[PDB]
């Protein structure tokens, strides 16, 4: 259909939407901070030495005491407020100018002018009743999700990022004062509410953009929707970093405050809704690696949610190790006590599975990384459980008798750890019947295939998974030194504190045979 | 060390000392790793098979 | 002399509003879309983007009020700096109107 | 206390019924008579019962089985919503759901009887928990109340009380 021909106004109405399209790419912007300025500076304007008070308040503090006030309201309903929104989106972006700014980039003396600006862009907010505005906001909701709550949260975020440790002893000072009940309610509300990926409905996944055309080409609803298996993803990261922020520095208050209210009368645990949901999300990745196990093939949208679900996980993780961070002997008990271990032993399960299986395929290499970068916060995490162990102990107990249970992963990361490093030295061994020196090198790969599988020591079967990886097209290049023996910085890095935690677990626990096992292996 | 290599090819190497198998010790410590035939030509041993 | 596919295909087989879209898109942008179309219209559209920018509170650089912007919000701020103000339906909407004044293109 | 595969383990159901409680075993013969019968044991002081034809073993326990798709090419917790199969230890043959049935709401009626070879998808009985008290995901104890639903059948394992002596049937 040529543009020529149509009616004036549907074209005129099509135009319209397309400089829609084209109208904002990006915004007058630092207007957030210009205002936020203006009212900063002159709060008062001349005085005349008139001070019947102390001090007046500015407009900024008035419209922070206007938020407090509508937040403090009783009612049974919390209405829209998008102009709240609004002011929330405003002061967020002129607190995080500086944290969304920040070879060598900058030098000393840049990096700590910056960090003066983010500490007065901070100081120009907190020195107000935001913190107890904030509290009071969450607080208002119950259970709803919404956008409002949501943008609360990434001002949370924005007001505690570099950890501001005088809005942690104000935001305990005003909990204890208040004692109040509420504030653990939402936020457990909230963390009932996050769901996982589902098979059904990546089935569903797999129907609907299989018709042909919806509409014109993909259907325009569908296509701007793309629906999803994750229906709320940032919520997630956005309350696991605001919890991580919360105890970002060593302040134990909250790591003891979290699990136990003494002032309350009713006490709620956040860490075991954090191992529920971690259990949860570990059955979720289980169930998805068990129903791609029949392909041998992953599609670039399973690749996507992949990297979505193990990023969220990352983030639990860091929580997790944020909260195991300090002495803390309440939470490593808690944690001693609780099902983490029925978690981790499925996660060592999938982890090694995915490892073995998704080693083949060379393109999926970065998801290959990204599992192994979250291994590392694992193993990260797992050291920083062994933090005050004593010789014999009960913590190390427990971690032998996982890693008996999950004896079968470790020999087999063990065995992979121990193939791979081994033929690093084989290659630099004489090899004489390769008999090649070349920039393509270029064993023939296939021709090389005969070749290589001739070992007169040690491994035939470890040669074949590295041709694979290697780019062969007319077997230009085995090219075994180029691209060096692969992911040396990634799998290398997470080799060195999978041994440094068994040196931890041989030189304490001793006389156990069953650990000898895996010391030798 | 430049000195000792004439005597490591000669059939008459072990006179004095009372292990006569040290040969055959070094090659089948170092046969895996290294080629036995070239470790064995190093080492005389003539007639290996 | 050619097949002159890509042409044709973007004529007549594509939607009309992905045609007039494709037609105006990245006609923004100074060096991509390979500069499609002759200069006098792409300067017009810049010419109205720029002028309604203008009349909007972007600056485009490159004391007296004088306008009705910008008397509303030093009124906003001024009242807001006499005094105390107790009444939140007041506070409401003077707050409302600054952030009217203050957004624009919003 | 939580069970575990390669333990054996017997089935049993207890119904008040004949204002009397009575407790049930189901109790295959095996060699000669393939279905299955009831045993009541509740006077066992009184008259003793049979044990050997009652015992069953498990064997494994898996939630997702792409184990059939590639046929068609330790000790374990069990956990609710997980498959599990049942081995007789008398006639080492597996229990499964049978298509051809003694009709009495003939639609809504399969018998259940052994079979020698676990090569079929009515081997496979999925557990779910009775109460609100144990979700989805819990491990399973002893003395829990469990239902009990092949994955062939699509049914809830029945006892029979309208008029008869003792029947069990897919239902
Ligand atoms: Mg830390």
């Amino acid at each position: 259909t040529p543009l020529y021909n149509l009616p004036t106004h549907r074209a005129c109405n099509m135009f319209l939407e397309s400089y829609k399209a084209a109208w904002i790419l990006t915004e007058d912007h630092s207007f957030e901070d210009r205002m936020i300025d203006d009212l900063s500076k002159a709060g008062e304007q001349e005085e005349e030495e008139e001070e019947v008070e102390e001090k007046k308040p500015d407009p900024l503090h008035q419209l922070v005491l206007h938020f407090s006030r509508t937040a403090l309201t009783e009612k049974s309903k919390l209405d829209e407020d998008y102009l709240y929104m609004a002011y929330a989106d405003i002061m967020a972006k002129s607190c995080h100018l500086e944290e969304g700014g920040e070879e060598v980039e900058v030098s000393f003396e840049e990096k700590e002018m910056e960090k003066q600006r983010l500490l007065y862009q901070q100081s120009r907010l907190h020195t107000r009743g935001a913190a107890e505005m904030v509290l009071q906001m969450i607080s208002a909701c119950k259970g709803e999700t919404g956008a409002m709550v949501s943008s609360t949260l990434k001002l949370g975020i924005s007001i505690l990022n570099g950890g501001n440790a005088e809005v942690q002893q104000k935001m305990l000072d005003y909990l204890k004062d208040k004692k109040e009940v509420g504030f653990f309610q939402s936020i457990q509300a909230l963390m009932q509410t996050c769901s996982v990926l589902d098979l059904n409905a990546f089935e569903r996944q797999n129907k609907a953009e299989g018709l042909g055309m919806v509409n014109e080409d993909g259907t325009v609803i569908n296509r701007q929707n793309g629906e999803k298996v994750m229906a709320d993803d940032e919520f997630t990261q956005d309350l696991f970093r605001f919890l991580q922020l919360l105890c970002e520095g060593h302040n134990n208050d909250f790591q003891n405050y979290l699990r136990t209210q003494t002032g309350n009368t009713t006490t709620i645990n956040i860490i075991i809704c954090t191992v529920d949901y971690l259990l949860r999300l570990q059955e979720s990745i289980s169930d998805f690696y068990w129903y791609y196990s029949g392909k041998d093939v992953i599609e670039e949208q399973g690749k996507r949610n992949f990297s979505k679900a193990m990023s969220v996980a990352k983030q639990v993780f860091n929580s997790l190790t944020e909260y195991i961070q300090g002495p803390c002997t309440g939470n490593q008990q808690s944690l001693a006590h609780s099902r983490l271990w029925d978690a981790v032993v499925g996660f060592l399960h999938v982890f090694a599975h995915m490892m073995m299986k998704l080693a083949q395929d060379s393109s999926q290499i970065e998801l290959l990384k990204e599992l192994l970068d979250l291994q590392k916060d694992m193993v990260v995490m797992l050291l920083s459980l062994l933090e005050g162990n004593v010789v014999n102990g009960m913590i190390a107990r427990q971690m032998v008798d996982m890693l008996v249970e999950s004896s079968s992963n470790v020999e087999m990361i063990l065995k992979f750890f121990d193939m791979f490093l081994k033929l690093k030295d084989i290659v630099g061994s004489e090899a004489f019947q390769d008999y090649v020196t070349d920039p393509r090198g270029l064993i023939s790969k296939k021709d090389f295939q005969k070749a290589m599988d001739s070992q007169k020591q040690f491994t035939g079967p470890e040669i074949q998974f590295l041709l694979s990886c290697s780019e062969a097209d007319e077997n230009e290049m085995i090219n075994f030194e180029e691209f060096a023996n692969r992911f040396q910085e990634p799998a290398r890095d997470i080799g060195f504190n999978v041994a440094v935690l068994l040196t931890n677990l041989s030189e304490h626990v001793p006389h156990d045979p069953r650990l000898r096992n895996f010391l030798e292996l | 060390g430049q000195w000792d290599r004439l005597v490591l090819n000669t059939p008459s190497f072990p006179s004095n000392y009372w292990d006569k198998f040290v040969k055959r010790k070094v090659l089948d410590k170092h046969g895996d790793i290294f080629g036995r035939e070239r470790i064995a030509e190093l080492l005389g041993m003539d007639l290996a098979s | 002399s050619a097949a002159e596919t890509a042409r044709r295909t973007r004529e007549f087989r594509s939607p009309p509003q992905e045609q007039i879209n494709m037609l105006l898109h990245f006609k923004d942008e100074a060096d991509e879309e390979d500069c499609p179309l002759p200069e006098d219209i792409r300067q017009d559209l810049q010419d109205f983007h720029q002028d309604l920018l203008a009349h909007c509170g972007i600056q485009l650089e490159g004391k007296k009020p004088q306008s009705l912007q910008e008397l509303v919000s030093h009124m906003v701020v001024r009242w807001a700096q006499e005094d105390y103000v107790q009444s939140p339906e007041l506070v409401r909407a003077m707050f409302s109107l600054l952030h009217r004044q203050y957004d624009g293109l919003g | 206390q939580f069970l575990r595969t390669d333990d054996e383990v017997v089935l049993q159901c207890s119904a008040t019924v004949l204002k009397e409680q009575l407790k049930l075993c189901l109790a295959a013969e095996g060699f000669g008579n393939r279905l299955c019968f009831l045993e009541p044991t509740s006077n066992a002081q009184n008259v003793p019962p049979d044990l050997a034809i009652c015992c069953f073993t498990l064997e494994q326990s898996l939630s997702v089985r792409a184990l059939q798709e590639m046929l068609a090419n330790g000790h374990r917790t069990l956990l609710y919503g997980h498959a599990i199969l049942l081995r007789h230890a008398h006639s080492r043959m597996y229990l499964s759901c049978l298509t051809t049935s003694r009709s009495m709401t003939d639609k809504l009626a399969f018998d259940v009887g052994l079979q020698e070879d676990a090569t079929g998808e009515a081997c496979w009985w999925t557990m779910h928990p009775a109460s609100k008290q144990r979700s989805e995901g819990e491990k399973v104890r002893v003395g829990d109340d469990l239902i009990l639903v092949s994955v062939s059948s699509e049914r809830y394992l029945h006892l029979s009380t309208a008029s008869g002596e003792l029947q069990v049937d897919a239902s």
